[PDB]
């Protein structure tokens, strides 16, 4: 979520690998990127528009599922949204 | 055996969750996707009250407390101190 | 329970002690529960517990009896015995005369006889090992006790008294347990006694042997009446819980005098036989006095020695070993006595000691009992004077047990005798007065 | 073969290495230590013999040639003969049992007569005698006469305690306690002859061969524990002493089997260590009657320890009973009675050990101590050439322990025996300058303990050592390191003050006597400047050149760095501390012999990594592989350790390496700006006319004065700032900003006004001074502050407002002061959410500007804030707006990883090997690039407590290098600006940063 890649997935070899299968899709959509720099930021910019992670807590006092809505990178591009009750309407 | 330490899997077949067949009925657990009976029944059994229980099955097992506590001891003195001082209604 | 794993209790022991209850109605059958109780589970806990629910169980009974004015009067009294609070009860005339009777006792400075008053309060005969182990209704007891003494003699003379046949059987090694388990299957059909002394170190085996044996020997109530003991002690390893609770329990809290001590000591040396000097009886005795003066000490601490430590007949026997060996490699004469202390005071009785603080109380001991011309003195009204010219070894061991019963050990003893003072004692018999009453205050909150 | 079975006799033996022949015949055994003991009939061998046949012969003959080589030689000192000759031809194990036979013999009878005063001169005198005869000796003949002077100031020290005696009673008190070595002058079986008599018992001296070991040092503790030993054998009970580790128990127990003549086996027991190898040494050791000792019994798991303690009461109950077989791992094993049981029980965290409960009725528990000090001491003295021993060992004893109660308890202080060991071992070396006198002792002292000591504490110790003892005026090598120390600094750019000096003296004498340094003092104390200003003033004194290897110890794994092992191919590669070892000991190709070798590690120091190493910081000097080998360092190759705090660390690392403690920072405000100015003026040389500099240089010097500046600072801390750092090291934040705004204006300088040159100077200096102490501060506060700057400058200089400005033409060469003008921003509605996009401000302006001309400087910026305060938009719109810089965006999560740093760069990075650098990092581009790390203060830290992330930052910001993690090299940095955002560390998530990183930063709180 902070970045929009897990860099330790894609690293050295598995790097190159990501980088050659990259330059193929690339173009097959129809652009060509001039330096390394202009195809990772196409990479991570897919990524963060066709990546949508969802986190469902129960019970946020949990000090486990606190730590969720403590981490920085999750509080921040996460969209928290609270459920907590049915109403006795709703029930 | 031991329903304190849980893992994830059986999780599909806590919630009653299936994919149903023309005849077959299958529940996936972890990867494989098998055929569940009917004749099949679940229990989970644990030992020590001092281990927590994950809230997913907390919320979808029926807790059951086959413990003899304190709270049995004054029901269960009742009993004794009737049958040493009214033993003709606690006969009937 | 949760303080000591000896402790412990199951549901079915207070239902069957409640039913011994029975074979205003309310408020008798209410005081004939809390007397049973106090009379069942007293004997399985030691001294400061006994105390403990002793204090506990009065205030359990008097809080819902009697008054509230009843209820402030005796916790601020508690409070004062505690470092919670000091106070002056609300006194009326005529209006309280037992807890009025309780308050003289806390503030004469008097604290064992405070903590021992709610014990009298029950009006129970507090039960002795013997009444204990005949009413039980089972082959198997486990008796634990301070590494101070042993209750191994008390079941001499248990059995003695009563149905005889006493069989001790020590756990050692390969042996002894293979021997032990022999006399174990033997011993039920013929219906004699068995003692098992200090399971705890041969404990591994336990749950092999033992722990399935006693389970599986539900035959043994089939069986010749045949009664099992086991040795355990409170301080070391930890007996398994279940074979604990099948098994009755009683602590072993009885604890011998410094005179009585000496006595004992001094008692089997003549089983020996004879293969020293007369003069050594008298440096047996003087060792005799040495051990039970500071086997004395061990108990009382902090105030008397800083840690508890524990002395042996094994630390009597490398003392005495040394004392034939310096008599032997020596004259006559009596001057050696020099390194006769400092051996005693560094290396036999000094090794375990590691606290410099200590170390210096085995030696100004080893001062005034070893060292010491025509008269010791070794307490105030006991003189021991060196052997006579007379030098008849039958004479003077005659005589130095004739000056054991001569003497009568006084009230004061723990502070006349050994030499620490009077006022230190109170200091410790306040702490363990501090001791029952929190843990008792404690417990009341709790529930 | 035969020959082939020596290897496998030093497992058998435990005393002997290898073994002698004359092929058909043994001529005998040596040990391993070197000795070679001879028997007395050769043993003859013939092809079809077995081994079990003729070893069991050697074995007998090897105890029987140390009786004859005994009886040989008791009988010639009998004969009058100088233990100087004797020592020339027999071996050890003989003559140290023949001079304990007579020294008993010697002194029986001197009790009776009372004649101490002629024996003991006697006695001194062959202890002199020994001394001096060992200086000239053979290395190998070396290990024998000092294991016989431990023994000889044994026999010395108990006659002289016996001369002091009040009466004759005194004396037999105390010889009682001693170890008293008989001979039957009666009797056969020769092997049965010596006895040992002590507290009244006595104890057969076994024939077994000892060789020449390490002899501890008699103490009056250690009789003791001898005497509680031979207590508990005499009665068939085993020896067992608990206590605390380091308290030598085991040593004891090996001692005192020697002492009798016995090789003691030792178990190291739960060193991974199988419990069937032991049931088959127990058999052993009850059939052969050996003494077993359990080293640290207490480390051992329940299982095994119910199975070993259980076997063990089998022994120990076979002795007490005296049964001639006892069965143990369930067959019948003969039990000889000369068997015994040791067992140490060092203690666990929850209390000191006990034995378990079968063998608390087996065994005997004594309680081991650490030595008082006094009698070690003085023994020490005797050796090293006495003077006075006894009156220096009270004394440095009274001063040690004086210290201790009249300093203040501080966490490194170690006033222990440890400590008197090393000055004395210092001592040494001193005595060869001076004399074997106090003053040498009194000039170690000051050499060890004082480096050590803080300003309160400095004093109570030369208040303290003049009052204990008083020794002299002035000290030697005073003048000419100095003058060697004043010219390195002055070409460092450094100012020589007290402190200064002082930490450079103390260090200097340091490295003379320790090969590891320690350095520890707060960020910016001056460390790196005294050990680097040092280092370079000693290859002007000497001409010795140095080779420096600085390391950060915590950016690389302890596999990086001493070498690390893959489980299943078991491959080894060389790591970075061993391979740089490798370039001096395996291949001196170049010049070495004549250089010095320095590897620091600037990083925080931990136990696991010490530890790695420990084995170079003892006496060994050797480096232990985890696999393969050990590498011996030379006395050229010192390892130092500069860091901040030692909290860490064991007080047994301290006391191995010197210490030197850095009170406070060696330099005085001004002076740090005097060389930080010049440090600036000298990058400006590169890149700027003579003619410029000149004039520049000359501008700086008249428009700011101390003397304004010191209440500027001064009031700088009654101020409330975010992301705290000290004053001091905010200094280099001024000057290189200053120094650059300055020469910014240069061409404009060629023809202003002097009086509006001034103007330009003041404001700039005055605004680039703001920055540096409250630009981290609220901006409430700088604004406080803004006025405080200007009252304390002169009146009448150009005054600082909030957005005060300094303006210049478009097309024109011109001079105005004008300030906060904005450009218009109109943008579209698709435009609105854009990761680029900025509204500028009046501070958003003002921000960007100070930002941008901190990189001109070049200093790293740490832009801290609150989130969505735009520090991350400021630092990345004024960059994505220049050609010069280029960003790279890096954030930062609780377990981020230094490769991940890597990474990220060799996307926008290309290595070039220039002959120039050797390996560089150069931005792949040519012009300048920026490392953004956003959340800086996000990566957690070691168990210890120490990020290893930022101390990589800290190792580019610093160094300007980086060292390879796999291919083990340096490679220089260039051109690359470290830029960072952070949240206020009081905030929840964050961690607290290394001072020794954020001084390397220019800190704005927006």
């Amino acid at each position: 979520l902070a970045n929009a890649d897990i860099p330790d997935l894609f690293q050295g070899e598995e790097y190159d690998k990501l980088l050659n299968n990259l330059r193929n899709k690339t173009r097959s959509l129809g652009l060509l990127l001039d330096t390394e720099q202009e195809l990772y930021d196409w990479f991570v910019g897919e990524i963060a528009k066709n990546l949508h992670v969802v986190f469902t807590i129960c019970d946020p006092t949990n000090n486990k599922s606190s730590a969720m809505i403590s981490s920085p990178a999750l509080f921040n591009r996460c969209i928290i949204n609270w459920m907590g009750d049915w109403d006795t309407k709703t029930m | 055996q031991d329903g304190e330490f849980f893992d994830p899997i059986i999780s599909r077949l806590i919630s009653r969750e299936f994919n149903h067949a023309g005849n077959r009925v299958t529940v996936e657990i972890g990867d494989h996707e098998v055929d569940v009976s009917g004749d099949f029944k679940l229990f989970i059994h644990s030992c020590d009250p001092s281990g927590d229980i994950p809230i997913f099955l907390r919320s979808r097992v029926r807790l059951v407390h086959f413990v003899t506590n304190k709270e049995s001891i004054e029901t269960r003195i009742f009993d004794i101190t009737l049958t040493e001082e009214n033993a003709e209604m606690q006969r009937k | 329970g949760q303080f000591h794993w000896f402790y412990g209790i199951s549901i079915g022991q207070f239902l069957s002690c409640f039913k011994r209850v029975f074979i205003t109605r309310v408020d008798e059958i209410l005081w004939l529960l809390y007397q049973e109780v106090y009379c069942q589970f007293s004997t399985a806990l030691d001294k400061k517990f006994k105390m403990i629910m002793a204090m506990t169980m009065f205030c359990l009974y008097k809080f819902d009896i009697e008054s509230e004015q009843y209820k402030e009067a005796v916790l601020t009294m508690i409070g004062v015995l505690s470092e919670s609070s000091d106070g002056v009860p609300k006194l009326t005339v005529d209006t309280n005369n037992d807890l009025r009777y309780l308050w003289d006792y806390v503030t004469t400075k008097s604290y064992i006889s405070a903590l021992n008053w709610f014990k009298n309060e029950f009006f129970v005969d507090e039960w002795n090992i013997a009444d204990v182990v005949a009413n039980s209704d089972n082959n198997y007891f486990t008796m634990a006790s301070e590494r101070d003494v042993d209750g191994t003699f008390k079941l001499i003379e248990l059995a003695k008294a009563s149905k005889e046949s006493l069989k001790i059987i020590p756990l050692g090694s390969i042996e002894n347990l293979n021997y032990a388990q022999e006399e174990i299957s033997k011993s039920k059909i013929e219906g004699g006694w068995i003692l098992l002394q200090n399971i705890q170190m041969s404990l591994s085996w336990v749950k092999t042997y033992l722990h399935k044996h006693v389970e599986e020997t539900k035959a043994a109530e089939e069986h010749e009446k045949f009664k099992m003991f086991m040795t355990c002690h409170l301080t070391g390893d930890k007996l398994p819980a279940p074979l604990l609770q099948r098994t009755d329990r009683f602590v072993y809290e009885d604890i011998p005098g410094i005179l009585d001590t000496v006595k004992d000591l001094w008692g089997s040396q003549f089983f020996t036989g004879k293969i020293s000097g007369v003069w050594s009886v008298y440096c047996t005795f003087l060792l005799s006095w040495f051990h039970a003066l500071i086997t004395a000490r061990t108990r009382l601490v902090p105030h008397g020695f800083s840690k508890k430590y524990y002395f042996n007949d094994c630390d009597f026997q490398f003392a005495s070993v040394y004392l034939e060996n310096v008599l032997a490699t020596n004259s006559t004469n009596n001057i050696p006595w020099a390194q006769v202390r400092d051996h005693i005071a560094t290396i036999v009785y000094g090794g375990k000691i590691d606290e410099e603080k200590d170390l210096e109380v085995v030696a100004k001991l080893c001062a005034h009992v070893f060292c010491g011309s025509d008269n010791l003195q070794i307490v105030p009204g006991v003189r021991i004077p060196q052997p006579l010219l007379q030098q008849s070894e039958e004479e003077e061991r005659a005589r130095l047990t004739a000056i054991l019963s001569n003497t009568i050990e006084p009230a004061d003893s723990l502070s006349s005798w050994l030499q620490l003072p009077r006022e230190s004692i109170l200091n410790y018999e306040r702490l363990q007065a501090k001791e029952v009453a929190s843990s008792t205050e404690q417990l009341l909150q709790e529930m | 073969h035969h020959d082939q079975v020596s290897k496998f006799m030093k497992k058998m033996f435990g005393s002997i290495e290898s073994i002698i022949f004359l092929e058909d015949f043994i001529t005998g055994v040596r040990s391993v230590e070197g000795e070679v003991l001879n028997l007395n009939e050769k043993i003859e061998l013939k092809d079809s013999i077995q081994a079990q046949e003729w070893l069991n012969i050697l074995d007998t003959e090897i105890k029987l040639s140390v009786f004859t080589q005994f009886r040989d030689c008791l009988g010639q000192i009998k004969d009058g003969t100088d233990i100087e000759v004797v020592v020339s031809k027999y071996i050890f194990q003989a003559i140290l049992l023949s001079a304990q036979v007579m020294w008993t013999e010697l002194v029986e009878k001197c009790l009776q007569t009372n004649q101490f005063s002629k024996y003991w001169k006697e006695v001194d005198m062959k202890i002199k005698g020994l001394l001096d005869k060992l200086n000239k000796s053979s290395d190998n003949v070396k290990k024998k006469i000092e294991a016989l002077l431990v023994e000889y100031l044994h026999f010395n020290n108990v006659i002289g305690q016996l001369k002091n005696c009040s009466t004759k009673e005194e004396a037999r008190l105390l010889w009682a306690k001693v170890q008293k070595f008989y001979q039957k002058n009666d009797t056969l079986d020769d092997l049965n002859s010596v006895f040992i008599s002590q507290s009244g018992y006595l104890l057969q001296y076994k024939f077994e061969y000892i060789g020449i070991p390490e002899r501890l040092i008699y103490t009056p503790l250690l009789l003791i524990g001898f005497a509680t030993l031979t207590d508990s054998l005499h009665q068939k009970y085993g020896g067992c002493f608990f206590g605390p580790a380091g308290t030598g128990k085991t040593e004891t127990v090996k001692a005192f089997g020697q002492n009798l003549g016995r090789v003691v086996v030792v178990f190291n027991c739960d060193d991974s260590f199988d419990y069937q190898v032991l049931s088959r040494l127990l058999v052993g050791i009850t059939q052969i009657g050996a003494w077993g000792c359990f080293d640290e019994f207490n480390r051992l798991d329940e299982k095994v320890l119910s199975a070993v303690s259980a076997n063990i009461q089998q022994i120990q109950n076979g002795l007490q009973v005296g049964k001639s077989h006892i069965t143990l791992l369930e067959e019948e094993t003969p039990l000889s009675p000369h068997t015994a049981v040791f067992i140490t029980l060092n203690p666990g965290y929850n209390g000191r050990s006990e034995l378990p409960e079968n063998l608390k009725k087996s065994f005997r528990e004594f309680s081991m101590k650490s030595p008082q000090s006094g009698t070690i001491a003085e023994m020490i003295l005797q050796i090293m050439g006495f003077e006075d021993s006894k009156s220096l060992a009270s004394k440095i004893v009274h001063f040690l322990e004086l210290l201790s109660s009249k300093c203040s308890s501080m966490n490194h202080y170690h006033f222990g025996l440890r400590t008197l060991k090393g000055v004395l071992r210092n001592c040494s070396p001193l005595i060869s300058e001076f004399g074997e006198g106090e003053k040498t002792v009194v000039e170690s002292l000051k050499r060890v303990i004082l480096p050590s000591l803080g300003d309160t504490d400095e004093l109570v110790f030369k208040d303290e050592l003049s009052k204990i003892f008083d020794s002299a005026g002035t000290p030697l090598n005073s003048k000419a390191i100095v003058q060697c120390l004043k010219d390195a600094g002055q070409r460092s750019g450094f100012s020589m003050s007290e402190e200064f000096l002082k930490k450079c003296m103390q260090f200097y004498y340091m490295q003379k006597t320790q090969q590891a340094l320690i350095l520890v003092g707060k960020a910016g104390c001056g460390k790196t400047a005294t050990w680097k200003t040092v280092i370079d003033a000693m290859a002007i004194f000497d001409g010795h050149a140095n080779v420096v290897y600085v390391i950060d110890t915590k950016v690389l794994t302890k596999e990086s760095l001493y070498g690390s092992m893959l489980k299943a191919t078991l491959e080894w590669r060389d790591g970075l501390f061993t391979s740089i070892l490798r370039r001096v000991n395996d291949d001196i190709t170049g010049t070495f012999k004549n250089s010095r070798i320095w590897v620091v590690f600037d990083s925080d120091l931990d136990p696991e990594y010490v530890e790695a190493m420990n084995s170079v910081l003892d006496d060994n000097k050797i480096l232990t592989l985890p696999n393969g080998e050990r590498l011996p360092i030379p006395p050229n190759f010192r390892i130092l350790f500069e860091t901040d705090n030692l909290d860490h660390t064991t007080p047994a690392t301290i006391t191995r390496c010197g210490l030197l403690w850095f009170s406070t920072d060696v330099c005085s405000i001004s002076s740090k700006i005097d060389h930080l100015l010049n440090k600036s003026y000298e990058a400006l040389d590169n890149k700027l006319s003579m003619f410029e500099l000149d004039k520049l240089k000359d501008l700086i010097s008249d428009s700011f004065d101390m003397a304004s500046l010191t209440n500027i600072f001064t009031c700088s801390n009654d101020l409330v700032h975010i992301l705290g750092v000290r004053t001091f090291n905010k200094l280099e934040t001024a000057v290189q900003l200053a120094v650059h705004l300055i020469s910014s204006y240069r061409q404009w300088f060629q023809n202003l006004d002097d009086k509006s040159l001034k103007d330009v100077i003041t404001l700039l200096i005055k605004r680039s001074l703001l920055y540096a102490l409250a630009g981290d501060s609220t901006g409430e506060s700088q604004r406080a502050f803004i006025q405080t700057i200007n009252t304390y400058f002169g009146h009448d200089s150009q005054e600082l407002s909030d957005y005060s400005t300094i303006v210049i033409a478009n097309d024109k060469l011109s001079f105005s002061s004008f300030c906060s003008e904005i450009p218009s921003v109109s943008l579209e509605a698709h435009e609105v959410m854009r990761p680029d996009i900025v509204i500028p401000t009046i501070d958003t302006i003002k921000h960007e500007k100070i930002f941008y001309d901190l990189l001109n400087s070049k200093r790293g910026i740490i832009l801290c804030g609150p989130p969505g305060s735009g520090k991350t938009m400021i630092m990345n719109n004024a960059l994505r707006n220049s050609s010069l810089y280029d960003v790279v965006g890096i954030n930062f999560s609780k377990d981020t990883t230094t490769e991940h740093i890597l990474s990220a760069l060799h996307r926008h990075t290309n290595y070039v090997t220039t002959s120039k650098g050797l390996t560089l990092l150069p931005k792949s581009d040519i012009k300048n690039l920026v490392l953004f790390c956003d959340e800086i203060n996000l990566p957690k830290l070691d168990k210890y407590g120490s990020q290893n992330v930022v101390l990589f930052l800290r190792q580019l910001m610093e160094k300007q290098g980086f060292w390879k993690t796999p291919e083990n090299k340096w490679v220089t940095i260039e051109r690359i600006h470290i830029v960072g955002a952070c949240n206020p560390p009081t905030d929840p998530g964050r961690i607290p940063m290394s001072e020794r990183f954020t001084r390397h930063a220019a800190i704005l709180y927006l």
